[PDB]
């Protein structure tokens, strides 16, 4: 897992990549509902796409946990904002659910939430996001957002800082331009963490009186 | 914790 | 701004640097003199906030809403920074030097105190550079409410300013780009602990422990 | 909002 090439390492996440599920589309309490189901059934896929992450497997298991826990909205957004980078002004749950920002008003705080995907989504499609610069980011977020709360760890997230410079690099990219670059990516890490814990909030609040038990440790897992 | 039984 | 050298940059930021103030147990008690504090270090946050780099050649509204959402982050990277020489205690104020069980006064704080004794000693794991605290702490007020192009170029040359200091360091071509990605990678942590710390201070408000300060007031529901 | 006259 640490003597992996930057080409190794691309393929093994590229291969590594969840299936995209399909929804339950033909009311905020089905719209909900909707979510909550694909969410659920995404959780399945995102654990074995989790193991499969090299490094991640060297954890203990309270490790692999803990990540999960505080990582596994952020890796559905992520997820989501990348399926939706060729489809402007929509967010792409799935291919038959194709999700505009005027029907997320149809959930009360989920239009505020909708909003900060979209940009996300038109931030990622500004900048061109490229497909192997998305599987190194999401591992990224896997690896980091539960971290300082391993020498090991931080030092596959360096291997994956590597492989994003070798990406840049061999994009014919000047070095200037490569540093820069993935400045920005990491910064919108930032964004995507503060989507979560929104979103994390909203969904607690859902929690107030078509949920499943799975999704319910996940969500008990923030508090 | 159905994440740990799941993680194997 | 944009004209700005390497060197040139952090010599802006240094000198922009806001002043370390001081402070004037129990729950109403500490929670007054936080917000005493936080209420007159915000004063100087946005004087600060003037005298960086291509935030003035921002409209007032823009200008309003990067404060608006970086407030909290700012306050934490600053006590974070601070707290460095002083393991296991969070620095608030030279005269407010506290540890993680005299967060317990307060319902809920301590929780948020581990949060950022952990960022601390991950600065110190690091050995964060003060040249390259005051980039983050820039990248941090431009960055965060970004999202809700002048802005990204300033940011691209905070990027360059951050490289041209670890190149001069000694850090080898890879060790720059490494160490790059550690440090931007700790902001989403401190915008992690800023959400959970908004949180916290909208529920004191719901249970009236201090009142707060109309500006204090102001910046909180900016976030609703 | 005071944040404006504070930064003017
Ligand atoms: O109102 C909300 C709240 C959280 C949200 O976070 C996300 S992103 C994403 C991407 C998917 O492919 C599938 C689900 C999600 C969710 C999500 C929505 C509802 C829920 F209960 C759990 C997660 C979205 C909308
Ligand atoms: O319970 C909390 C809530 C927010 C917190 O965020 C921070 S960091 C920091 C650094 C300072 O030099 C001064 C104040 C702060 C605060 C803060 C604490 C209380 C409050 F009402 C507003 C901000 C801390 C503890």
């Amino acid at each position: 897992a640490l003597s992996l090439t930057a080409d190794q390492m691309v393929s093994a996440l590229l291969d590594a990549e969840p299936p995209i599920l399909y929804s339950e589309y033909d009311s905020e309490a089905s719209m909900m509902g909707l979510l909550t189901n694909l969410a659920d059934r995404e959780l399945v896929h995102m654990i074995n796409w989790a193991k499969r992450v090299p490094g991640f497997v060297d954890l203990t298991l309270h490790d692999q946990v803990h990540l999960l826990e505080c990582a596994w909205l952020e890796i559905l957004m992520i997820g989501l904002v990348w399926r939706s980078m060729e489809h402007p002004g929509k967010l792409l749950f799935a291919p038959n659910l194709l999700l505009d920002r005027n029907q997320g008003k149809c959930v009360e705080g989920m239009v505020e939430i909708f909003d900060m995907l979209l940009a996300t989504s038109s931030r990622f499609r500004m900048m061109n996001l490229q497909g192997e610069e998305f599987v190194c980011l999401k591992s990224i977020i896997l690896l980091n957002s539960g971290v300082y709360t391993k020498d090991h760890i931080h030092r596959v997230l360096d291997k994956i800082t590597d492989t994003l410079i070798h990406l840049m690099a061999k994009a014919g990219l000047t070095l200037q331009q490569q540093h820069q670059r993935l400045a920005q990516l990491l910064l919108i890490l930032s964004h995507i963490r503060h989507m979560s814990n929104k979103g994390m909030e909203h969904l607690y609040s859902m929690k107030c009186k078509p949920l499943s038990d799975l999704l319910l440790e996940m969500l008990d897992a923030h508090r | 914790k159905i994440l740990h039984r799941l993680l194997q």
